[PDB]
């Protein structure tokens, strides 16, 4: 349909629209013009990225600013439903309008997930493939071509083809999502990477990952082409905190540092060599490094540099090199006892935590490293490895490491800790030392975003408490709301359940994983579900450990056996490739029939982003709270940093922590309001949960249900499916929960 | 075959167990049998593998595949291969030439 | 063994005093013991 | 040479109570019982095949780093480190100064690990520690 908002008019892709879904849109307008940031929480079950492309494409559309769209979203499979969205959309503003707008619209992704090369693509690792890609694509095989043909350096026919046609005619105007991208350039031989990554500065909206805006390492380059005043939606970002300290964090192992004295003792014999035969390209180099040039002014805009930059922009020390790594042997003489003294901090026999103020102090004690020195380590090696001829870096990749640690270590001194433990695994014969570099404020990586961008829409289906959010990340929100989906007649039924049908407590805490009565009653719970469950089940469990002893023991009992009877069993995997044949499988199983049972991992790979609405999920089994390992020490560091600062105590961040991961899993299930499907959560310790979960599941949560039993559980489950299988009254929802075009006018006049 | 783990505590036949190295190679000969490029809406290779470059705190060993004393592989793990081929091998024969 | 012990080196033994050794009778030939169960 | 004294060859394993020594001189890994012996009523010519420097015992300590080659370096450091000791204020905040000096302490300390010029670098340490 086509309605107006006070100023501006939208196209919606569908003749209905849901009441969220217009009071949606309408709070957005708000924002927009106002101008700030703000969180809205919207049902999973009511139609939520097609309202935000709708509702953002006519605002830059109609406008005269028109300012551009950045979407966010968690994973990659997010951004191609996204993408067929907005081309589902666009084709209806094509059929409205009468004409094809000026409009282009891009994905973003790695390499991998991109490159077409017959011979670099069949890779298992990313970084791999982007060595092999900047190889080909650096320049040095194209200059050594052009000095002497005769050179068996290869070339990327991709790449090259671009080279032929101008950067405004890579791609029609319009909108190419990765399964179309693909197919065009695949029938004209270009690298859709490339296509991508240079027309960023000309598309109306851009759809990438957090890692690509919050990651510092790989966010700089493509941030630097974006505009500033363009609006940035965060979409499910209920996880954001996580990608924010895990962009500013790393761990160094044993083997990590065994590694890297190789790879420096083969650098060394490198400039040996280079400095017998060739030692004007040292000097030419250092000449610049005198003068005060750094990566930017020397390296060219088609190469990368060797070492991503680990820190934020902003944090970057603009002033010359200090002059003790200015010399290619003095730099690897630093770095060389660098990687001694870490070594001989991994000896220690138990758990020190220490800032990094402390740490530097001590480096500079036992050696005679400075901190200014230190921030230059990863530019510097850069520079030298850039200038060394060093087309081959297997040796040399460990060293990348190394150059990450100096570089954040020397960098940042508040919110950051540097935890070394004795035993990596408890569980060990012998002992195995790690370094554990841990970011415990989660605002540092997220600040710059805030800053830079005026206004900012952050938006997931399981938001909240919408409070802790700004308190948790620095930021002040003009308006945050959260709607409760009107729907006529009841379409889920979330239940808690707290005890088995012999009225024994159930619970999933890890030390009494191994209770032949808790995993019974869990078994016999999920043998009874999985009798009424029609076609599709999916069960979460609170660690992937926790589903290998408990479903070990259901194989030995004989549990499995009863339940191969009535469907298919598929168990995520820790293989990437294997869990999505899984999920193939799963899907295939569900549609023709055969019934399918999914057990994943509430912290997994398949609730950041997998749905399964209709068939593919009728029925949800929380099997435990997804609690946290509390044992650990990030954890504890974290929790520590959180209360001090913050004011958030310890008990409510960790079961916020495990709340937000189980309703993240509760609204994978419903898409639209026809859908249906029952929740059930098992564990005496959801009863007391019920404030904390998500308002528009809350709701639905009635409070004879806040403790049932497995037997009580079934009966209402078979009562609700057959409630659910009867012919919807169209009179019930023609304008109470589905509004016609007539009816939004209607309430366009109560309102005003 | 069950999906039981094998316990080295208790032996069964001699003459079967010649298979068992045979199996290794026909799971193997399975794999690639399955395995075959996924849709990029539930491909969740890609998800991994959208920033190369990620590198944070590795999980605990709660999120990772548990291990023995001597830090190899409990076996486990092999169990659950094990169904989860079974379930695609069972799906596949549905879809066969007729 | 002590000696060992005392030296550092871990003896492959112990000291031997460690060591601790540690009414109707027309039924009568019908009836079967069925002691337990 | 793992874990045994190169001229006893006493490994931590039947002795665990050894300790290893090394001397500035000449770096070369030594156990305290060897050391007792040979220099406790005087100095005495390293027993090492191949080494002829005179040590005393006086000069043995622990090894740090398990690399002999950055010992080497640190020491050398630390030695002028307490000579060549200056700070950014000492020349008013001239980082083009500052750095020219850093480097050339740095060149100072890269001949001495491979004695590219031992003789005329080790005045110019004496001449300059005067001063
Ligand atoms: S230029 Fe594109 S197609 Fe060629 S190797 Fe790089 S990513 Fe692959
Ligand atoms: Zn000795
Ligand atoms: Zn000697």
């Amino acid at each position: 349909m086509k309605f107006y908002i006070d100023d501006l008019p939208v196209l919606f892709p569908y003749p209905k629209i849901y009441p969220e879904q217009y009071n949606y849109m309408c709070d957005i307008k708000k924002t927009l013009d106002v101008g700030g940031n703000s969180i809205l929480e919207m049902p999973s079950g009511t139609g939520k990225t097609v309202s935000l492309l709708s509702l953002t494409i006519a605002y830059q559309m109609h406008y005269p600013e028109h300012r551009k769209i950045i979407y966010c979203s968690r994973t990659m499979s997010e951004i191609e439903k996204a993408l067929v969205e907005l081309e589902n959309l666009m084709d209806y503003r094509t059929k409205e309008l009468g004409y094809q707008e000026d409009f282009r619209g891009l994905g973003l992704t790695s390499r991998k997930n991109l490159c077409l090369h017959p011979e670099v693509s069949k890779e298992r690792k990313g970084t791999v493939v982007d060595e092999k890609c900047r190889r080909m694509t650096n320049g040095q095989a194209k200059r050594k071509l052009e000095e002497d043909p005769e050179a068996n350096v290869e070339l990327c026919e991709y790449h090259e083809n671009l080279y032929n046609i101008e950067v405004e005619d890579y791609l029609p105007k319009g909108v190419f999502s990765f399964e179309k991208l693909l197919k065009y350039c695949e029938e004209k031989t270009l690298c859709p990477y490339f296509i991508v990554r240079r027309m960023i500065s000309l598309c109306n909206i851009i759809i990438y990952s957090y890692h690509y805006l919050l990651d510092p390492k790989i966010a700089e380059r493509v941030s630097n082409e974006v505009s500033k005043d363009s609006i940035v939606i965060f979409d499910e970002a209920h996880n954001i905190d996580n990608v924010c300290i895990e962009s500013l964090s790393l761990d160094l192992t044993t083997d990590a540092l065994r590694r890297a004295t190789r790879g420096a003792n083969a650098l060394d014999e490198r400039i040996s060599e280079v400095r017998k035969v060739d030692s004007q390209k040292l000097q030419d180099e250092y000449e610049k490094l005198v003068q005060g040039l750094h990566s930017a002014d020397i390296l060219t805009d088609q190469e990368e540099p060797f070492v991503e930059t680990p820190v934020l922009p902003q944090d970057l020390l603009t002033e010359a090199i200090p002059g003790n790594i200015r010399r290619a042997e003095h730099f690897v003489s630093f770095l060389k006892r660098l990687i001694e003294y870490l070594k001989t901090r991994m000896k220690v026999l138990h758990v020190i935590s220490e800032t990094p103020k402390s740490f530097l102090q001590h480096l500079k004690q036992l050696t005679f490293i400075e901190r200014k020195p230190l921030r230059f380590c990863s530019e510097r090696l850069s520079l030298l490895v850039r200038t060394l001829e060093v087309t081959e870096v297997e040796d040399f990749t460990a060293l990348k490491d190394i150059a990450t640690f100096a570089t954040l270590i020397s960098t940042y001194e508040e919110g950051f800790l540097l935890i070394i433990e004795p035993y990596e695994i408890e569980n060990a014969a012998v002992p195995n030392p790690i370094m554990r570099f841990t970011c415990l404020d989660a605002s540092i990586a997220i600040k710059p975003v805030f800053e830079r961008f005026s206004s900012v829409i952050i938006t997931s289906g399981t938001i909240s408490p919408l409070d802790m959010y700004p308190r948790m990340l620095n930021f002040k929100t003009v308006l945050q709301k959260s709607y409760a989906m009107t729907l006529a007649k009841k379409s889920f039924l979330p239940m808690i359940i707290t005890k088995g049908s012999d009225q024994v407590a159930i619970s999933s805490r890890f030390e009494i994983r191994n209770d032949p009565s808790i995993v019974r009653n869990y078994g016999s719970m999920l043998v009874e579900f999985a009798k009424i469950t029609p076609d599709g089940m999916v069960v979460f469990f609170p660690s992937y450990l926790y589903m290998e002893s408990i479903v070990s023991m259901w194989q030995t009992m004989g549990i499995l056996d009863e339940v191969w009877k009535h469907k298919l069993i598929l168990v995520e995997t820790p293989d990437a490739q294997e869990t999505s044949l899984a999920l193939e499988t799963y899907r295939k199983a569900c549609s023709n029939g055969r019934g399918a049972i999914l057990l994943s991992v509430a912290r997994g790979k398949v609730s950041e982003g997998i749905d399964f609405d209709h068939q593919y999920g009728r029925t949800v089994l929380m099997i435990g709270i997804p609690f946290q390992y509390t044992e650990s020490r990030i954890l504890k560091a974290r929790l520590e940093f959180m209360r001090e600062n913050y004011r958030i105590r310890e008990n409510d961040f960790l079961s916020f922590d495990a709340m937000r991961h189980a309703a993240q899993c509760l609204g994978r299930v419903l898409r639209g309001k026809d859908d249906y499907g029952v929740m059930v959560l098992a564990d005496r310790r959801f009863s007391r949960k019920r404030s904390q979960l998500p308002k528009w599941i809350a709701q639905g949560l009635s409070d004879a249900d806040l403790n049932l039993s497995t037997d009580m559980a079934i009966s209402n489950t078979k009562q609700f499916l057959r409630t659910m299988a009867q012919p919807t009254d169209p009179k019930d929802q023609e304008g109470v929960s589905v509004w016609s075009y007539e009816d939004l006018i209607k309430h366009q006049n109560s309102r005003k | 075959l069950r999906g039981e783990k094998i316990m080295q505590n208790d032996r069964g036949d001699v003459i079967i167990d010649r298979y068992l190295t045979l199996d290794q190679e026909f799971d193997r000969k399975d794999d690639d049998m399955l395995l075959h490029p996924v849709k990029k809406i539930i491909d969740l290779d890609g998800n991994i593998q959208d920033d190369p470059v990620v590198r944070g705190n590795r999980p605990d060993f709660t999120m990772q595949p548990g291990v023995d004393i001597n830090g190899n592989s409990d076996g486990t793990v092999d169990i659950l291969k094990g169904m989860n081929r079974l379930s695609e091998k069972m799906i596949m024969a549905l879809k066969n030439e007729y | 063994p002590r000696k060992l012990q005392d030296l550092g080196l871990k003896p492959a033994s112990v000291d031997p005093a460690t060591i601790k050794r540690q009414t109707n009778t027309h039924m009568t030939g019908i009836l079967k013991d069925y002691s337990h169960r | 040479n793992k874990d045994m004294c190169p001229i006893c060859k006493t490994d931590r394993y039947l002795s665990p109570d050894v300790k290893f020594l090394v001397n500035p001189e000449c770096y070369h890994r030594i156990c305290e019982s060897c050391v007792d012996r040979i220099f406790s009523l005087g100095p005495a010519q390293c027993p090492y095949k191949g080494c002829d420097k005179i040590l005393r015992k006086n000069k043995f300590k622990t090894q740090i780093f398990d690399d002999v080659e950055v010992e080497k370096e640190v020491d050398i450091r630390k030695r002028v480190f307490n000579v060549f000791n200056k700070t950014i204020d000492d020349f008013n905040g001239d980082l083009v100064e500052y750095n020219k000096y850093l480097e050339e302490v740095e060149d100072i300390i890269y001949k001495l690990d491979h004695g590219i010029d031992v003789a005329k670098t080790e005045e110019k340490l004496r001449t300059y520690e005067e001063l």
